[PDB]
RNA sequence: GACGAGCUGAACGCGAAUAUCUCUUUCGCCUUUUACUAAAGAGAUCCGCGAGUUUUGCUCACGCAGUCGCAUCUUUUUGUGGGGCU
RNA sequence: CCGAACG
């Protein structure tokens, strides 16, 4: 909406896909994001937890606080978002 | 207005628009308050049933259903939606008002 | 917020300095304060009752179901 | 509108130094500072904690991880100090 | 109207081309 | 990151107004030809019409100008610091 | 429907 920057609407249109979440603590979280917040709080499902020691754990759902999160890994499929193409020089 | 006398709807001329008259001429059949047009070109009783007459507004309102050999026609009686506007008369009533 | 989809469900809530409290949700705020029923400290093995956690006191939450 | 980022955004083309939150040192020219205190520098050299210096044609630094600024000794402070009370 | 009756052209036949309904019909 | 009225030129294009003509046929007037009728088609013409810069003719008008190379309490720019183990 | 010329 008016006021909102592009990459969070990127995050929103990433909905319904399987992505990865790195938080500032260093562990990795792979799962299907259900929906996310303006404040980057997000809910994934089918959760793979990769702990700081390589620990692999199975979590049904995850709600991740955004200001806890470092970055997101998102399919380049979705890097075809209309913002990406529209801004593009060609 | 007194010269216009009053407004037309697209409504009223359901078999009086041009399309009525195209269907008229293409079938050699003419509206009752409708004009004449000379031809463009030039049935068993026991097995065929009449419970109501195939009227001319009938063949004129579906030219290809009710007519053998219809041609050179544009479309037929398609109706504009009903118009629920009635002339508010006196300028004192609110702009927006319920019609009795 | 999606915490609404969690109403009255047993949860695992991780907090600052590596802490886990597990309790059936009771309610939340815009500041993501959370009130829980029958919450258990998974470190010391203690069921700590009904609690409120602070917003930035919520690293993550998992749904055991 | 604070006084000081009001002062800092007029540091355009200032050849100044910067200390980072974790102890990195940066000497370079301020091409811009914005309302978030994020600075883009030109003609830069950045030297990390215990690290060799590496020069940069250009550099970007976040306003929040900035520890502080080292301003020129040649600074007409009282030039840039007027107008800070002026709302535009 | 012209409910399937008579002349299509009232030009070369010698009447004014009016089709009155029978007041004697039953 | 920014400004037209009137004429003739533009070169491209047919809201609602439509008349005439030519041709190929049929039909009707009917002695013949014009001049006509009304059907089918195929073709023209007239009277007009819209937008782009071309300026001719203002009789209007301009440049520190409206615009320049989101602003301290749990969710964002006021970060949780410090140490140390392989 | 409906009128002019010519022969
Ligand atoms: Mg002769
Ligand atoms: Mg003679």
């Amino acid at each position: 909406a008016k006021g909102i920057g592009i990459p969070v609407k990127l995050l929103h249109e990433a909905e319904g896909h399987v992505v990865t979440v790195e938080l500032k603590s260093g562990e990795m979280y792979r799962g299907e994001l259900c929906d996310a917040e303006d404040n980057m709080n997000c809910q994934l499902k089918d959760v793979t937890a990769t702990g700081r020691d390589g620990r692999v754990t199975q979590l049904a759902h995850l709600f991740i606080r955004g200001s806890r999160v470092r970055f997101f890994i998102i399919p380049d499929m979705l890097k075809n978002a209309p913002m990406f193409k529209r801004i593009d020089p060609k | 207005g007194q010269l216009l006398t009053d407004f037309p709807d697209r409504n009223y001329f359901y078999l009086f628009e041009p399309q009525a008259f195209v269907t008229a001429k293409s079938l050699n059949m003419c509206i009752p308050g409708g004009p004449k047009f000379e031809p463009l070109f030039r049935n068993d009783i026991n097995k065929l049933i009449i419970r109501s007459p195939i009227r001319t507004e009938y063949k004129v309102a579906f030219p290809y259903l009710y007519n053998n050999r219809p041609r050179k026609v544009r479309l037929s009686v398609y109706h504009h939606p009903m118009s629920l506007y009635i002339k508010t008369e006196d300028p004192d009533l609110p702009a927006y008002y319920y019609d009795p | 917020p999606e915490l609404k989809r969690f109403m009255d469900k047993k949860l695992s809530i991780t907090l600052n300095a590596n802490r886990h409290v597990s309790g059936t949700l009771r309610g939340f705020d815009q500041f993501m304060n959370l009130v829980l029923d029958a919450t258990v400290d998974e470190k010391l093995k203690v069921d700590i009752g009904m609690v409120v956690i602070r917003g930035n006191s919520i690293q993550t939450i998992e749904a055991l179901e | 509108m604070v006084k000081l980022v009001r002062f800092l955004m007029k540091l355009a083309n200032e050849t100044v130094q910067i200390e980072l939150k974790n102890g990195t040192v940066i000497q370079g020219t301020i091409a811009g500072v914005d309302i978030a205190m994020n600075t883009h520098l030109k003609a830069v050299k950045l030297t990390a904690r215990g690290k060799n210096p590496v020069s940069m044609d250009h550099l970007s630094v976040r306003g929040n991880n900035i520890r502080y600024y080292i301003l020129p000794d040649s600074l007409n402070l009282d030039t840039l100090l007027v107008d800070i009370d002026k709302p535009k | 109207m012209y409910n399937g009756i008579g002349l299509v052209t009232p030009r070369g036949s010698g009447t004014s081309g009016y089709v009155q309904g029978n007041k004697f019909n039953m």
